[PDB]
Order: structure tokens, then sequence, then C-alpha cells
């Protein structure tokens, strides 16, 4: 197949994951712009292509305005192509850099987005594993733009609130404790890395952090965090209340996505 | 304790 490099031109690169770059690309036929996600694959081992596979076909069976959109999926000789629409606005977590954090405003109505894209995976069995601020981006810069879900190349399925163990994988900062337990899990992992991000969105820095990784995710594990004043002295008890429930060590008793976007906090507006 | 980026793991090992 040379379906990709004769129906679409490369442009600039929009941003980079471990071992894939997404550039901007145009449609030759059309003019219209789309992302494509490169992976080089002479590098790549069974399992990784099967995980890409796995990618692709996951992402197809999700249709949201809240989810990135999958165009196409072209093997080539020594790369493969993932083709998504554009978004333009680039990642939440440059934007939440860019301002350093959001009002409780700001970040009830971009946690409200990332939890119904949750919930979206949630309710079709699918759990991400993965969500962080780089893997949401945004429909554009301008304030209460939409928040799409991105980056499914951890994604699995379980059906309901099944668990079991799915391996060791997600990023550090926002594991689950279950999983750095190695106890079985399911989709209340995505739960945890919504009330770290809600936790970001709200001082600009995440709940649980150390240089010595051992510490790092033995605090996770524990669920040790707090609210440091005088940054969190102005936010709302309510808000607080959010991401204790979202934050909750054992999974059993952590909040659903659904049930999270009944929260008063999130609703009372 | 600061925003940065993080990069994503996977050390498989599902059963
Ligand atoms: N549809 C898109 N529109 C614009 N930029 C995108 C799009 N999809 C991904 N990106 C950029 O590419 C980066 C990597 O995308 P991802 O899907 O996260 O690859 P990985 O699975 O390698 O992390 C994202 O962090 C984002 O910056
Ligand atoms: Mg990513």
């Amino acid at each position: 197949c040379t379906r990709f490099s004769d129906n679409y031109d490369i442009k600039e690169e929009l941003g980079k994951g471990a071992f894939s770059i997404v550039k901007r690309c145009v449609q030759k036929s059309t003019g219209f712009e789309f992302a494509a996600k490169i992976i080089n694959t002479k590098k790549l081992t069974a399992r990784d292509f099967q995980k890409l596979e796995r990618e692709a076909r996951i992402c197809r069976k999700l249709h949201h305005p809240n989810i990135v959109r999958l165009h196409d999926s072209i093997q080539e000789e020594n790369y493969h192509y993932l083709v998504f629409d554009l978004v333009t606005g680039g990642e939440l977590f440059e934007d939440i850099v860019a301002r350093e954090f959001y009002s409780e405003a700001d970040a009830s109505h971009c946690i409200q987005q990332i939890l119904e894209s949750v919930n979206h995976c949630h309710q079709n069995g699918v759990v991400h594993r993965d969500l962080k601020p780089e893997n949401l981006l945004l429909a554009s810069k301008a304030k209460g733009a939409a928040v799409k879900l991105a980056d499914f190349g951890l994604a699995i399925e379980v059906q309901g609130d099944h668990q079991a163990w799915f391996g060791f994988a997600g990023t550090p900062g926002y594991l689950s404790p279950e999983v750095l337990k190695k106890e079985p899990y399911g989709k209340s992992v995505d739960i945890w890395a919504c009330g770290v991000i809600l936790y970001i969105l709200l001082v600009g820095y995440p709940p649980f952090w150390d240089e010595d990784q051992h510490r790092l995710y033995s605090q996770i594990k524990a669920g040790a965090y707090d609210y440091p004043s005088p940054e969190w002295d102005t936010v709302t008890p309510e808000a607080k209340n959010l991401i204790n429930q979202m934050l909750t060590v054992n999974p059993n008793k952590r909040i659903t996505a659904a049930e999270a976007l009944k929260h008063p906090w999130i609703c009372q507006r | 304790a600061t925003l940065a980026r993080q990069d994503t793991i996977d050390e498989g090992g599902e059963v």
C-alpha cells in the first residue's frame, strides 16, 4: 500500500507521543485537512502491531463530539498512518500551563466535558487507561472551547464494572492505586485520573509528585494528597469534595463518571 | 511539585 503517501500531503508537526509523531496533513482530492498520527513500524514487534490495530478498532467504535474521530488507518512499507480529524487548539496541557490554572467555573466546564467523553467510553465498555492533559485536545483556543479525548493507544475493552489485570500501563502521575498495587482493575481507573486532572485544573500542579518515582507511587497508593494554602483557600469545599470522591483509593468506593456528572459543583450552575 | 509532561508507559503483564 502507498494509499497514504499519494492521497495525502504531509504538513507541520502538531505534537509527539512516546514513539509517534502527529503531523497536519491535507487530503489531495478535497483539500481537507486532517491530523496524521505517524508510527514507524519497522521498529515494532508483533504485540505492538496488534496494539495499533486495537487502537484503530476502538477509535472507530466510539462516536462522540468530545472524542477524536478516526478517518483512516493506512499501513505502508515502514510506516502506519492513523488519520484523525484535526483539532486545532493544542493540548489541554498547554492551555493549563499557559493560564496556570482555571477558574472554578472554567474548570467545572472543562471537567464536565472530559467526564462526558470518559462516561461515553465506559457505557460503551471501554477503559482508556491514559487520561491526562496531554491526551485531551481543545477544539480551539477560546475560553470554554470543546475538549476532545485523544490517544486510544492503551484503551481496552471491559464489560460493566468487571475488573481484571490488564497489565501495568498508563502515565505515572495519573496511575491509579489498584494498577500500582497490581490488583485487577477496570473503568474506575479513568476516574482516578480525572480526579488528578481536576486537581491540576484548579491549582496548576498535581496532587501526587515526587522526584523519586518509588515515593510517587507510594504516595498514590496511599492516596496521600492535601490542599496546601494559600492556593486552595479560595477554592470551594464543594470542588474539593468532588476531587476527594474521584481520588478514593478503593476503586469500589470510587465515584463513577455517571454520578460525577451529577455533582453539585458541576451541575449547580 | 509542578505541571510537567510525562511519558506514557506500557510494561504489559496482562494475564
Ligand atoms: N487529532 C489531532 N489534532 C491535533 N493534534 C493532535 C491530534 N491527535 C493528536 N495530536 C497531538 O499529537 C500528540 C500525540 O497524539 P497521541 O494520540 O497522544 O499519540 P501517543 O499515542 O503516541 O501519545 C497529542 O498529544 C497531541 O498534541
Ligand atoms: Mg498521547
